[PDB]
């Protein structure tokens, strides 16, 4: 009926949660973002930092 | 204003710098780059005997 019978097919989808923090992002001379850090995950990425 | 040669992305237009201040808009109508750049400064001058 309406509640039974149906057919699904193979898909999966990824679900995340965001979070407060600070980033350090590189932009290049088309401005275009082309690359970040993380600097709240390891010493040497505070280093880069600051 | 002048005109630019830089290339936006089909949505950016700021003329943020390295102390952030404005060198770049696009026309509402026309989508077209102007750089802005004031007409002035200061520093003055006499020479005498
Ligand atoms: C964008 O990057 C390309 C790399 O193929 C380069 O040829 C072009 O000059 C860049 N544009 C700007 C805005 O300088």
């Amino acid at each position: 009926d309406s509640s039974s019978g149906w057919t699904a097919g193979a898909a999966a989808y990824y679900v995340g949660y965001l979070q407060p923090r600070t980033f350090l992002l590189k932009y290049n001379e088309n401005g275009t973002i082309t690359d970040a850090v993380d600097c709240a995950l390891d010493p040497l990425s505070e280093t880069k930092c600051t | 204003l002048t005109e630019s040669n830089k290339k936006f992305l089909p949505f950016q237009q700021f003329g943020r710098d390295i102390d952030d201040t404005t060198d770049a808009v696009r026309d509402p109508q026309t989508l077209e780059i102007l750089d802005i750049t004031p007409c002035s400064f200061g520093g003055v001058s006499v020479i005498t005997p």
